[PDB]
């Protein structure tokens, strides 16, 4: 299983 | 910078003329991932050639396996033609059943 | 007694040819089991190993949501990095990320990993403590500050020490017949004359798994490291791998040479010699 998304917005670089 | 691909052309099983097998062209150690790979039978592009999903090594260089079914013979010549941004022109690597 | 899980993300921009492509593949040891490609007719996570097929709809949809979201986010990231490096909008660039967990033979995170690169060069990586970052340059320092403010490391640590290990152990059990089966290499030595007084001895190792293997040529019990042509281990296409090591020897001295093979699938290391 890949890393789950955070509760909020996925942080870009 | 960019890295040129390493190329290996070989069969899945030991070559036995008249016996179905798989012809493989393994390209690796190249960077940017765009690459063109064709398997050739007597100089002509084989059609239903498949390839693995894009992945990469610990040094970030990419690798892909291109393969097709194929029946080895005494005179039929097989090779892998690869082009990459790092190459001036398509590189041809003939299949050597001893490599 | 050794296992790992790794996901590999590749995001590639291509000005004038659409939005950046995002590809993700997952591996348990040397076995790929999942893939996702934003360029697919219908972008969805697909199985690439038989033992993962048993996972239900929720697993697949969970995976697909993760990759679809990453696809959009890595398009923003490519724009951001282009800016961090004052690069033109005309070039194609690539961000790569690889992460995962390592297990020992007695379960529990042995070590966690998370590394990213830009155009093939290390950009930012999570340190072994799973709490701090190592930025390659002032550009990566921007990403670092963004990630610290968003508790990225804390979330990654939770995943690496938690779900990563849990699911890896699950996959190892579900696919134990292959993932926990080491196939020994079939070996043999070939002889190829190169001149009247020199010949090539090539040691072959075929059909083995996992890919880790040690192939060495010895002369009178001494390693011929600097004289051995050792090719990169290559996939056979059926899950197994192949590899060879060759040495040019003086004709008539072939018996002074021994090939040594070490692999997890062998009851004992092998010592081979050319057999006329």
């Amino acid at each position: 299983l890949p890393e789950p998304l955070p509760q909020g917005q996925l942080t870009a670089y | 910078i960019q890295r040129t691909p390493k190329i290996q052309v070989y069969s899945r099983h030991p070559a036995e003329n008249g016996k179905s097998n798989f012809l493989n062209c393994y390209v690796s150690g190249f960077h940017p991932s765009d690459i063109e790979v064709d398997l050739l039978k007597n100089g002509e592009r084989i059609e239903k050639v498949e390839h693995s999903d894009l992945s990469f090594s610990k040094d970030w260089s990419f690798y892909l396996l291109y393969y097709t079914e194929f029946t080895p013979t005494e005179k039929d010549e097989y090779a892998c033609r690869v082009n990459h941004v790092t190459l001036s022109q398509p590189k041809i690597v003939k299949w050597d059943r001893d490599m | 007694g050794s296992h790992s899980m790794r996901y590999f993300y590749t995001a590639m921009s291509r000005p004038g040819r659409g939005e950046p492509r995002f590809i993700a593949v997952g591996y348990v040891d040397d076995t790929q089991f999942v893939r996702f490609d934003s360029d697919a007719a219908s972008p969805r996570t697909e199985p690439r190993a038989p033992w993962i097929e048993q996972e239900g709809p929720e697993y697949w949809d969970r995976n697909t949501q993760i990759f679809k979201t990453n696809t959009q986010t890595y398009r923003e990231s490519l724009r951001n990095l282009r800016g961090y490096y004052n690069q033109s909008e005309a070039g194609s660039h690539i961000i790569q990320r690889m992460y995962g967990c390592d297990l020992g033979p007695d379960g529990r995170l042995l070590r966690g990993h998370d590394q990213s690169a830009y155009d093939g060069k290390d950009y930012i990586a999570l340190n072994e403590d799973l709490s701090s970052w190592t930025a390659a340059d002032t550009a990566a320092q921007i990403t670092q500050r963004k990630w610290e403010a968003a508790r990225v490391a804390e979330q990654l640590r939770a995943y690496l020490e938690g779900l990563c290990v849990e699911w890896l152990r699950r996959y190892l059990e579900n696919g134990k017949e292959t993932l926990q089966r080491a196939d020994p290499p079939k070996t043999h030595v070939t002889h190829h004359p190169v001149s009247d007084h020199e010949a090539t001895l090539r040691c072959w190792a075929l059909g083995f798994y996992p890919a880790e293997i040690t192939l060495t040529w010895q002369r009178d019990g001494e390693d011929q490291t600097q004289d051995t042509e050792l090719v990169e281990t290559r996939p056979a296409g059926d899950r197994t791998f192949q590899k060879w090591a060759a040495v040019v020897v003086p004709s008539g001295e072939e018996q002074r040479y021994t090939c040594h093979v070490q692999h997890e699938g062998l009851p004992k290391p092998l010592t081979l010699r050319w057999e006329p």
